[PDB]
């Protein structure tokens, strides 16, 4: 299990998520529970996402990316999760 | 969108 930092915490709330420890599939199913609920993906291109501007952007360093490519999200992960 | 995201 893992701790989040506050800024991905607060994004999990966001979305529902409860308390502070979680497993790593817990945090990306919350992930996709708030990317759904701020309706960041593109409803024509469906594994496109576009975080311009959220909290999940700033995270990410990114304006946009493919859910086919995990490294963006996998290196925010590294800097945001505490073990 | 699911489809893809639960295949991450």
């Amino acid at each position: 299990q893992v701790r989040p930092k506050l800024p991905l915490l607060k994004i999990l709330h966001a979305a529902g998520a409860q308390g502070e420890m979680f497993t790593v599939k817990e945090v990306m199913h919350y992930l996709g529970q708030y990317i759904m609920v701020k309706q960041l993906y593109d409803q024509q291109e469906q594994h496109m996402v576009y975080c311009g501007g959220d909290l999940l952007g700033e995270l990410l360093g990114r304006q946009s990316f493919s859910v086919k490519d995990p490294s963006p999200l996998y290196d925010m992960l590294r800097k945001n999760l505490v073990t | 969108f699911m489809a893809f995201w639960e295949a991450l």
